[PDB]
RNA sequence: AAGAGAGUAGCACUGUUUGGGAAUGCAGUGUCAAGCCGGCAGGUAUUUGUCUGCCAAGGUUAAAUAUAGAG
RNA sequence: AGACCUGAGUGUGGCAGGACCACCCGCUAAACUUAAGCAUAUUACUCAGCGGAGGAAAAGAAAACAACCGUGAUUCUCUCAGUCAGCGGCGAGCGAAGAGGGAUUCAACUCGUUGCCGAAUCGGGUCUUAUAUGACCUCGAACUGUGGCA
């Protein structure tokens, strides 16, 4: 169908008619706020494959973070202790970018659930994903059996405890078998397991 | 029980056996195996000797299902068979069979005198056993 | 059925014989089969969209004939070695018929 | 686990003419520069606090157990052993003493009490009723008020003719299965006075078996 | 002094036992008799509401792997689709009527397959099948006062209609065949061992040769 | 008759994490796929050929489990 | 003058913030201490700091194990195992997984994509005792794709 031409076309980013378009939008979006509301997303057949469906109460926003690796917040780049806990400029935060984008527009706007996300565009200096959510209000979402899950109480603010996709990535999620035996459930839940002392009545 | 112990009888002693010149004090040698080179050196020596060192190759991923193979002599083999199955066979005649994965062993090891004919079905065995049964008037069959 | 088995441990053909059922057809064996659709998708997209970069120098290089310094430079770029050989193969094709 | 170590206490040091132990900071309270955190302190920690991860339990051989049962049973069908426990059992005849089926089938407490007059077990039944007594001490505050002694056992083949014979203070009801140690030597003593049922009595043979029949 | 004792490794140095500083980290075991009381009350009131079904539903019996339980059967999670159509039952249908169901397992024998397929018979044979409608009873279901008939089954496996596990039974005695007195055993087992062993070593020395 | 989720997986460097050891998981930047003999895993690195098991990059889901200073 | 796109103002109907925080999820993150000194190591992926839920949470339906006569989502328990697996100034120390017996279990489903259709969908108003998975209307949203069948 007519989602083949568009799924293969942006496999070819690297070419000369992709990184035009891609230049002139980074342009644009450089001249605009952190956060900023869409009529449509920018890629119809990347957004419906994780959750947007074009009714009402779905919305689209996009999001702007900065590149780069952390730097630890101490006074005046001084650290204290043994040396081996010293250095600020060279370690990185251990959460990705993309859950980043996810948090900020959830925090902000606390009426609405945050379903998913994906990759736009990049540059020197800023990355830019689009978020889709959903709000639990209104009566077409309450209604559909589809979406209506995520109206229940136990899916508030579900990108700030890692729950998506993105959130699951820098878990560990991805794997499973003997590549994930020590954070399956969680990496809490791993150390609890492994150190608690156990008693038996009759030991 | 706390009416068994030395702090009953020490109930006025002052010292509990620790002594008034060398008193009892904390960790006067270290914690745990600490200096097994330096100041306690003649008691790993003298006890341990292959303590501190390396040897041999290396193993990833043992999993010890793998090396599954307990062994039985024949000498004991009697101890698998009905009391009266021992005395009932003798060359000629019908001998019983065991079958050594359902009594949970793999290896047939031959040694000492076997005292009864049979038939013994294992996964491995050995080269006195394989003798030693033969010439008793048994047999042995191999199993997987 | 294949290859029976013998009835003993350890001999190429580790035992306790059984009569061994050959297999199930399953779904996931039209992942292996050519997809007819998807080749010519990519082929019109190919078209429009042309050469990129990295191709312009495996093709520059493949002209004078620096197959060896193409795989080379293939590898870097593309990381496996697979994937690099797959690569060269496509960039001279696409020479070839053009 | 926080009991006596809720203050922020900490030494004077020394130069003060006091000794070193830890205070308590603070002022206007009467508790200032007060005692604290040590075992010798008053409203301090007190030495070794006691856990929930002692060990109250005990495992047993299972033949050792059996053995115990065994022994006690055969320590109950010896007078002499019987009235040196401490029961009455002058006016019975034939120990082991077993009586007939038709026990199981009492519906009212004046029925049995007419039945431990014939066979001579009220004597022990008495011996209870005399000796209850407020306990001594502090157990009298803790929900165990009052003490009595053990009287006789009566052993039934089941859980069935029972409750003619509750109510009876004095009187303890037993099953020929899952017979209790604890409930054989009251207090680590062997001979207990036992009353049999005729169908309890012959099932002994299959429950604990003979010298050469498991 | 120390004397002759063995090295102790306790393991005990990471803030398990809870003080006034420290919650801990522990787990005790005083709930023990209570929750197996309470499971026991759930089982026997799960029995009460669905009477009469089984307790368990059917499963299948299946070779447990490596070559330390090789001789070993137990239980599988569910019937596989080959087994299921020998026997002539839908998937989503069984479901329905109690039989488990496992849409991954394989079947890579015979052996294994037959023993499940009259697993299946058995137990359809001795299946009641209530009617959906008692006024319009359709296709062959429960006769009149056949339903009235009907006990449940509390055997904590499921074994009432199919039984217990299928094992080959022990060999009888018999005689010492003549060419089983005299081969070597040992010699026949290690020569196909060393095929194995030394197929690499043999290779490279006929290589070498050409 | 077709198809099955791309700045995704992988690779390089740096940092952290793990029992994971010529590199267990993750993060940043650079580079960046295959699907015409496909891809991932098979606990010692590389190139080549077989065999076995699965088919990532979207979502929901009771029961058996915790309550280590709550209601 | 009129459309479409992008963007404002007002009106109507709604939602967010704060508290609790024992247990649970995500980040951030020590030192005392041990090594009879100490810098890698240890304490510890702990305490302190920030954010977010529930009656439990999280996990969960194989890009899984194995190498067998083969198992078959998740969680938990005994055990594997203080391990003749492994890491470590190879010192002090640290340290899991598959299998096996069990608890629970009629446990499983569907978006996108592919093929055949192409507003059959949603909102609002009215009627049927009805803010119906019903009917009628609707230059309202939606063809830059809602829905239905394999
Ligand atoms: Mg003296
Ligand atoms: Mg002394
Ligand atoms: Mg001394
Ligand atoms: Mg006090
Ligand atoms: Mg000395
Ligand atoms: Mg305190
Ligand atoms: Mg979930
Ligand atoms: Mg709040
Ligand atoms: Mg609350
Ligand atoms: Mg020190
Ligand atoms: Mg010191
Ligand atoms: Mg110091
Ligand atoms: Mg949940
Ligand atoms: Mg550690
Ligand atoms: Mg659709
Ligand atoms: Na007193
Ligand atoms: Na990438
Ligand atoms: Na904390």
């Amino acid at each position: 169908g007519s989602f083949m031409y568009l799924n293969e076309l942006w496999k070819k980013k690297s070419s000369d008619v992709m990184r035009f378009i891609q230049r002139v939008r980074a342009w644009e979006f450089r001249h605009q706020h952190t956060i900023v509301r869409l009529r449509r997303p920018t890629r119809p057949e990347k957004a419906r494959m994780v959750g947007y469906k074009t009714k009402q109460g779905y919305v689209v926003f996009r999001v702007r973070v900065r590149r780069g690796g952390r730097k630890r917040p101490v006074h005046k780049g001084i650290t204290y202790g043994k040396p081996n806990t010293a250095g600020v400029l060279g370690r990185k935060l251990n959460k990705n970018n993309r859950v980043v984008a996810e948090q900020r527009l959830g925090k902000k706007y606390g009426n609405l659930r945050v379903l998913n996300s994906y990759w736009v565009n990049a540059d020197s200096t800023f990355l830019w994903y689009e978020v889709v959510a959903v709000d639990p209000m209104h009566r077409a979402i309450r209604r559909d059996p589809r979406i209506n899950w995520i109206v229940n109480a136990v899916h508030k603010h579900r990108e700030q405890r890692g729950l998506t996709s993105a959130g699951r990535k820098h878990r560990g999620l991805r794997q499973k078998g003997h590549k994930a035996s020590k954070l399956r459930p969680s990496r809490r839940a791993a150390w609890r397991r492994n150190n608690r002392m156990v008693f038996l009545r009759k030991r | 029980p706390t009416r068994f112990k030395k702090t009953r009888h020490q109930r006025g002693s002052t010292f509990c056996g620790y002594g008034r010149v060398g008193k009892h004090r904390k960790h006067p040698s270290g914690r745990g195996n600490a200096g097994g080179e330096h100041h306690h050196r003649i008691n790993f020596r003298k006890y341990h000797p292959g303590y501190f060192g390396k040897c041999g190759m290396n193993h990833y991923h043992k999993k010890k299902n793998t090396t599954w193979k307990p062994t039985i002599n024949l000498d004991n083999l009697t101890k698998l068979m009905a009391k009266d199955e021992a005395m009932k066979a003798k060359k000629g005649e019908a001998l019983p069979v065991i079958d050594l994965l359902a009594n949970g062993y793999s290896k047939l090891l031959g040694n000492g005198h076997l005292q009864a004919p049979c038939i013994v079905k294992a996964r491995w065995v050995s080269k006195l056993a394989d003798k030693k049964i033969r010439k008793a008037g048994g047999a042995v069959v191999l199993q997987a | 059925a294949p290859v029976p088995r013998t009835g003993i441990i350890a001999g190429f053909n580790k035992g306790y014989k059984t009569t061994r059922r050959a297999r199930r057809p399953s779904s996931n064996d039209r992942y292996a089969l050519p997809h007819k659709k998807l080749r010519a998708v990519k082929a019109i997209i190919s078209d429009l969209v042309g050469f990129s970069p990295m191709e312009r120098r495996v093709q520059e290089l493949l002209r004078v004939g620096k197959d060896k310094r193409a795989l080379k430079f293939c590898k870097k770029r593309l990381g496996s070695i697979k994937a690099a050989k797959k690569r060269r193969a496509k960039v001279e094709e696409a020479l070839r018929q053009q | 686990r926080l009991s006596g170590m809720k203050h922020s206490a900490e030494s004077w040091g020394t130069g003060r003419a006091v000794a070193r132990i830890p205070r308590i900071h603070g002022g206007g309270t009467s508790m200032s520069g007060a005692g604290a955190f040590g075992n010798m302190c008053r409203g301090g920690r007190m030495f070794a606090p006691t856990k929930i991860f002692r060990r109250w339990h005990r495992k047993i051989n299972l033949h050792q157990k059996r053995f115990a049962v065994v022994s006690a049973l055969a320590a109950s069908s010896l007078p002499a052993l019987v009235m040196s426990r401490g029961h009455k059992i002058e006016n019975v005849a034939e120990v082991p003493l077993v009586v007939e089926d038709g026990v199981r089938a009492y519906e009212k407490t004046k029925e049995a009490m007419t039945f431990l007059k014939t066979v001579g077990a009220i004597d022990d039944v008495n011996r209870v009723n005399d000796s209850r007594q407020i306990r001594a001490g502090r157990g009298k505050m803790r929900n165990r008020r009052y003490v009595a002694r053990r009287g006789p056992m009566l052993v039934m083949p089941d859980n069935k003719g029972t409750r003619a014979f509750r109510n009876i203070f004095g009187l303890d009801l037993a099953n020929v299965n899952s017979l209790n140690l604890l409930h054989l030597a009251p207090g680590g003593h062997v001979g207990r006075f036992i009353i049999w049922t005729k169908s309890a009595f012959e099932k002994l043979d299959k429950i604990f078996g003979t010298f050469t029949e498991p | 002094p120390k004397g002759n004792n063995a090295i102790p490794h306790v393991h005990q140095r990471k803030h398990w036992n809870p003080c006034s500083s420290q919650k801990g980290n522990v787990k005790v075991f005083f709930n023990q008799p209570a929750q197996k009381q309470r499971r026991r009350r759930l089982r026997l009131l799960k029995a009460k509401k669905i009477f009469p079904r089984p307790l368990k539903a059917l499963r299948p019996q299946v070779n447990c792997p490596t070559v330390r339980y090789n001789m070993k059967r137990r239980l599988g999670r569910g019937f596989s689709l080959e087994e299921l159509k020998a026997a002539g039952v839908k998937p989503r249908y069984a479901r329905t009527i109690g039989i488990r169901v496992d849409r991954r397992r394989k079947n890579k024998s015979e052996e294994g397959m037959n023993i499940n397929v009259q697993r299946l018979k058995t137990y359809m044979s001795k299946l009641v099948l209530f009617p959906l409608n008692r006024k319009k009873p359709q296709k062959g279901d429960a006769t009149e006062e056949e339903v009235k008939a009907a006990t449940q089954d509390r055997s904590r496996y499921g074994t009432a209609a199919v039984g217990g596990l299928v094992t080959p039974a022990r060999e009888a005695p018999r005689k010492v065949t003549e060419e089983e007195s005299t081969k070597k055993m040992y010699k026949f087992l290690k020569k196909n061992h060393s095929a194995v062993r030394f197929f690499r070593a043999r290779n490279r020395r006929a290589a070498r040769k050409e």
